[PDB]
């Protein structure tokens, strides 16, 4: 987990103030049709004769005034039935009822099936006459949006009776020093403060990392935080990398398929990526790389047109031995799939996905369901990090002891300024932290359903 | 929202209709005021702060005056009826991934070049009926679309037991197989959703979608497994959230354009539109023309709103008054 | 159409044609200009500190 | 409005009292939930964005829980009865200017060094009576106080006739003597006024005053012409504006403090109280004590504001619920 | 407007039915008699 | 303690004792910082200059 | 159970979790749990009072509170204002083995 | 075991209740002593070395006092019901090797990183009935698990015939195909084992497991040939080994912390709990607060245990006495 | 507690109480004297007493 977080950069803020950034997007639109009406305003049904026969006039109804006078607007069947805006829009409250005229030589009309709700219209041009031309056309604008993120705070403490000042240990059984990995190590330390100077650090950094990654939001949609501190003030938790990302571009499967995956990855690459730069590097657990292998096979196994020969594949290779002069080995594994375009699916298995302590749900096919999970973390290339862990300048963490006569954490042996008379010491540690993922849609994740709800 | 103006548009709410300028006590009262000559027309409205009157309409310079009904302004939610095409197979085909792709064109952006694809998967087994398949597919669709994690609502999945072809059995990521005890399910309806709205900052938009199917080998040939057909919508998004943003925009013409801008140094406008109601509308377009060289017109729009009880009682009496007062003959919807 | 985050107010707003000042206040490009040099101190004889 | 806190305060509106956590459908609804052992207490309130639970009250760390009516929060408007001191003369002097001076403190500024004086003058004649004098004084006072060009509604002037000493009749800058026909007037009442209120910007404040008379020459000697006797208040200022400023503040602890700071990029809080309603309050004060070394008390309070209907219903039921849930013995209003 | 607090003050509205001090405030409407508050 | 102007929205405010960031947000002293070195440009394959 | 952020009890076979810490079940964040106080003792068991964090407003499935479910320690989130103490640390020890002739 | 302490914990065994300190003759005798004002409470215990008295409880400072039965402490042994899923095949598929994989998570080490797998293999044949499959499978599992001969199998295995669906049928490496005669076998049960316990150095731990299946080929796909569904347990490790380590630990707060360190040069401590009996428990939590500037609290628990005999006669009497003496009202489990 | 907003100290080696707060305490001892109260005559209005 610590390596997973160190794969991300850090941003240093100035204070613990909610912050926001600007989100600027795309422009080109096309307007849906609400209704179409005859020469007499009678609305056209779907099972009806064509309209506009003989360049007759008719009305188009839209949810917006987006088109101007004298412009030529086209439907889904571009340029086959061209409509001319021969008159300003007469608004019915929010809908812009235009009057139109077919302007492409059309004589038979336009079928009542292309004048139905949903029909999308864009703008071609405003054509005018050579001589004595009058005014036509107009222009149009747009505007962007923004987003926000918050912070959070954590606290740890441990109290120690004062007699633990220079409290040697017999060391009958060896003393242990728990590690980050999970490994114990026999330690040679007589004083027991050595073994609390380690656990408070350990438990505290674990607090940070587990919150940084797997924190959730306590806030409502009205803006109210919902859990109230013992002091009475509300607790303001942020949200972790995973929660911030899985709000968008995240599928939940009960069955994996290279069919499903390539569709997802290709459709995305078409809508977002160039022909090149469609190289995806999926990150998964060992059980997924197996699951990938078996499915690439299920697929290639369907390539009944071709024939696969070990002369090029080498699934049966000659190995040296003594039981025979022609002794053979046998094995292979699929690790890529170049789908019909520059889309390319490589893999990168990381141990963070296989940990069975953090992960408690068990895939019935073996392991933890979190290894049967495929995450694309950086779609495309952004000029600046889409994911960064946030910290504050100078205001990061505070340490403090609330002790009486003896401070085993320091070896003071005498207190001028006592906190209390109970011959004990407490250590207090508080830290603030937060993380932001600017775009949740710039990360894909294919997740098993049992990891859901 | 922001709209296109023909040089101006004013809005006035008609909460109660009175017969005198003296009866205007409550902040939604309104009177259509005209003279016996039928030469001008104006409306006396009751505002949070005192009476106001609209610009005067020269009844000889009216271009059009049509009352729209509330039904006309409710966005119909397009819905498909998804099935499996009996040409490929009338029943599931075991071992095949019956995948379903749902495309979303106007996703967070507003362009058609800002697309978003969510999926639903079902792998079929022997003995699987069609109802069981639709059940499993709707469930996998909810878990991916109607989840508590997606930033936005996308679709409303439903189920229809052929015994009751009308009632649309709903489905959500919380719904589980056992909650669906029928065996005559015959389609997966997929309906667009009302997106979130906040007054004056998030216009009432929709994310349109088309269901795209995928291939399955049935007798050696890759074939599409289903057919998506649109059916007459049955759920409409009222205009409350729409008239409300109209007001928000058209009240900065009479009043303040600095809405909330310098937060403590602001003019707080009080609005009378309830975004949980259903209003008819009455738009009147007219112009002003000058004297002997300023013949250029200045077309100016004025629109009125009034709640709908289902029979348009409020607006009908409203215009019946305007017609008794101005000689016009607007049609009583 | 729709929102991306849990606390997001703004949507993409579009209009056409003639652009008045009600349009410019609807896209949040209007603000009252803070008059910094103008400031009133209320007149009174301060019998405090006496 | 900024206030003093004992390290925290919270507010929850009881717009309707339910009996379960399953009946919190509408916003404002609330229920008190307590163990059957009666060791903790909390409230499940229905927020506009869903549901919430107040902090937990350890019933053995409860300092004081009292219910407050609305009459106890309605500011009682100070009246001043004004007359002619029969010592100098029970009638006006026929050539003396009867000037009245209303000195005001806490005018625009916050302090008492923010002084402000308005006057009323009546030069008296021979056949003048006390009734006529009081009438003309009221007109002079109104034209300077109850006008339509003064930025503030300083006072409310009234007149009382001995025939009906209970009925007070107003006098505005528009009032004219022809509207004041009674010949038996005996005093002039001068109340305070409800000042303008603005949620979170302009707290409910007042401007008190003392009617300070000027001297007249009655028998060649400077003597005051009247006396300003305080009488029992008659009008009040309901608490709706106080509760709304309390909610506006107490919803910045469990919520957004940047209420509008940065206008488009805000979080709009949806406050639930109607500043035009009279609420009846319940304040429970309690604290949190920790373990062995952490003995210091974190004191807390939470307020519940329900609506009043003359009778104190909607809180006696709320009180009964909390009493049966937590065993506390709270007094009814 | 801003008030003085004993370290917190939180208001709930009943629209339809070392120590660190805390206060919880419940409001409800009056109909002339004190119902909806002696109901609390 | 009254309105001097016609649109005067603020009023002289006052509190005693321990304050809160709520007290400071109620007197307009807390504002969210705008991250200017951060900007999401929504991603798409822009086929408009084609 | 945790409907409307109501509190409930997570009985355990030992005292391994402190006050204010958030412990996570098998789903590991779908249902976060906040410890409301110190562990009361029922024999050797440690009975805690809890409440759902993570915006939860519908509860936690009863199938997610049965025997054998696994819980780990996630963090101890505390308020930003006037924050009283929360948390603790934990320890372990080795084992040994033997042989003969 | 090493339990956690809120500044201390202490245990006193109660084999008999005597009502007088003069009636304390044999060890384990206990009497709750409280004055008539119920200002303090203490317990007089007959230690094997004489008499001792518990610390004195300020009855104003009692936090929680709850009596918990023995059932509440008996670890239930997680069972399983392994069967062929009729979805795939309600009968063994000839030619396929029905491998089963037991997955052990807390193996010698503490963590779940310390995993351990024990397998079981059965290749099916023509006419092989389900019962015959469960039979050979149980046998393969036993001969692979119980074939350690040292301490105990990691799990216990049982068959169940449809005739007696409640009666189990043990299967160990000594069992033979001939020993298993009935043919209406439905399932394989895999219960977990009570591992060894040693007062002081081997606590009551367990090894949890899940049966992971391995995939076979039915009509055309790899498939898990069975389902491992948990059934309600039917065996509970009793409390005796649990209270005994409690005493061994809670008698180093009264007695010696050294137990065997300098082995011959150590004290003999006489522990009064029989590790082979069932014991109810009664924990009381209380604190001590000083006079002035010494208001910090020192919390401390006093545990009392009493043999359960069907009905909890021993502890209900002890509770009733403590109530009549101290004035508390502890509830009788 | 754990930090001092008054003097700016972020780490507390000797904590007073566990709640994250800070309270200041200041006291003075003062006195005033007139040697001869006959040396001051005063004319006080009668409404300012009783």
């Amino acid at each position: 987990l610590d390596t997973f977080l160190n794969s991300f950069p850090t941003r240093e803020f100035e204070d613990d103030n909610e912050y926001y950034w600007d989100v600027i997007g795309s422009s080109r639109r096309n307007i849906p049709l609400v209704e179409a009406r005859d020469e007499n305003g009678v609305v056209v049904a779907a099972n009806a004769a064509n309209v506009g026969v003989g360049t007759s006039p008719f009305y188009l109804v839209f949810p917006e005034d987006w088109f101007a006078d004298g412009e030529v607007i086209v439907g889904n069947l571009n340029q086959v039935y061209p409509f001319r805006i021969l008159g300003d829009a007469r608004m019915e409250g929010t809908n812009a009822v235009y009057k139109v005229e077919l302007m492409g030589g059309n004589t038979q009309g336009v079928p009542a099936e292309r004048l139905q709700q949903g029909e999308r219209f864009s703008i071609e041009f405003a054509p005018v006459e050579k001589e004595l031309s009058r005014k036509v056309g107009d222009v149009r604008f747009t505007s962007p949006v923004s987003m926000r993120n918050e912070w959070t705070t954590i606290r740890i403490q441990h109290k120690v009776a004062g007699n633990k000042l220079n409290k040697k240990l017999a060391m009958g059984i060896p003393m242990v020093r728990n590690l980050e990995s999970g490994k114990q190590v026999k330690d040679t330390a007589n004083m027991w403060m050595h073994y609390v100077d380690w656990e408070v650090e350990l438990q505290f950094d674990e607090y940070k990392n587990n919150a940084m990654a797997w924190g959730t939001s306590n806030r409502n949609l009205n803006g109210e935080y919902m859990n109230f501190g013992k002091s009475g003030n509300a607790i303001k938790t942020g949200a972790g990398i995973f929660e911030q990302t899985e709000v968008a571009n995240t599928m939940y499967y009960n069955t994996f398929s290279l069919k499903l995956l390539e569709d997802a990855l290709y459709e995305l690459s078409a809508s977002k990526l160039a022909m090149d730069d469609r190289l995806f590097v999926i990150k998964t657990g060992e059980r997924g790389a197996i699951q990938f292998h078996k499915e690439v096979l299920k697929t290639v196994s369907g390539w009944t047109t071709f024939v696969l020969d070990n002369n090029s594949t080498r699934v049966v290779e000659k190995v040296q031995s003594r039981l025979h002069s022609n002794a053979l080995s046998a094995g292979f594994q699929f690790v890529e799939y170049k789908a019909p375009n520059g889309v390319r699916v490589r893999l990168d298995v990381d141990p963070f996905y296989d940990d069975p302590v953090r992960n408690k749900i068990l895939h019935p096919m073996g392991g933890v369901a979190f290894s049967y999970r495929y995450d694309i973390w950086y779609i495309g290339t952004m000029d600046q990090p889409n994911i960064f862990k946030c910290k504050i300048k100078g205001d990061n963490e505070y340490r403090g002891y609330q002790w009486g006569i003896r401070n085993p954490f320091t070896g003071q042996k005498g207190n001028p300024y006592m906190s209390f008379d109970e011959d004990s010491a407490v250590i207090h540690r508080m830290a603030t932290l937060g993380v932001c993922v600017l775009d949740p849609t710039r990360t894909m994740s294919l997740i098993p359903a049992i990891l859901q709800g | 929202m922001v709209i296109s103006i023909n040089q101006v548009r004013q809005l006035y709410v008609a909460k109660a209709l009175k017969a005198n300028t003296a009866a205007l006590t409550t902040a939604g009262d309104i009177v259509p005021k005209a003279d016996t000559a039928k030469t001008t027309l104006y409306f006396q409205s009751m505002s949070p702060a005192g009476i106001v009157a609209s610009d005067k309409i020269n009844l000889k310079h009216v271009l059009y005056a049509k009352a729209t009904p509330s039904e006309a302004l409710a966005h119909k939610l397009v819905r498909y009826s998804v099935t499996l095409d009996a040409d490929v197979s009338a029943t599931p085909v075991a071992g095949q991934n019956y995948i379903l792709r749902l495309a979303f064109r106007q996703y967070i952006g507003l362009s058609e070049e800002d697309q978003y694809f969510k999926y639903g998967e079902v792998i079929a087994r022997s003995g699987m009926t069609a109802s069981d398949f639709y059940k499993k597919m709707a469930i996998s669709l909810a878990k991916n679309l109607e989840n508590k994690t997606e930033s936005t609502p996308l679709v409303n999945i439903y189920l229809i037991s052929a015994a009751a072809a009308s009632t649309d059995v709903p489905v959500t990521s919380a719904t589980k197989e056992s909650d669906l005890t029928a065996t005559d399910y015959n389609q997966i309806i997929i309906e667009e959703t009302e997106q979130p709205w906040v007054l004056g900052m998030m216009p009432q938009a929709f994310i349109p979608f088309t269901p795209q199917f995928l291939t399955i080998t049935v007798d050696g040939e890759d074939r599409l497994w289903g057919v998506a057909t649109v059916v007459t919508p049955t759920k409409t998004v009222p205009d409350g959230h729409l008239i409300a943003d109209l007001e928000y925009f058209c009240m900065g013409a009479r009043g303040d354009i600095y809405r909330g801008m310098g937060y403590p140094n602001i003019i707080k406008t009080t609005y009378l539109v309830d975004p949980g109601a259903v209003y008819d509308v009455l738009d009147i377009h007219y112009f002003y023309t000058g004297s002997n060289e300023s013949v250029q017109k200045s077309e100016k729009t004025i629109t009125l709103v009034a709640v709908d009880d289902g029979s348009h009682t409020a607006m009908n009496a409203l215009i019946g008054a305007i017609n008794t007062a101005s000689g016009l003959t607007i049609a009583t919807l | 159409a729709g929102k991306l985050g849990k606390f997001q107010m703004l949507g993409f707003q579009h209009w056409k044609g003639l652009t008045s000042d009600n349009h410019l206040g609807a896209i949040f490009q209007q603000a009252p200009q803070k008059a910094t040099n103008l400031m009133v101190q209320l007149l009174a004889f301060y019998r405090g500190k006496s």
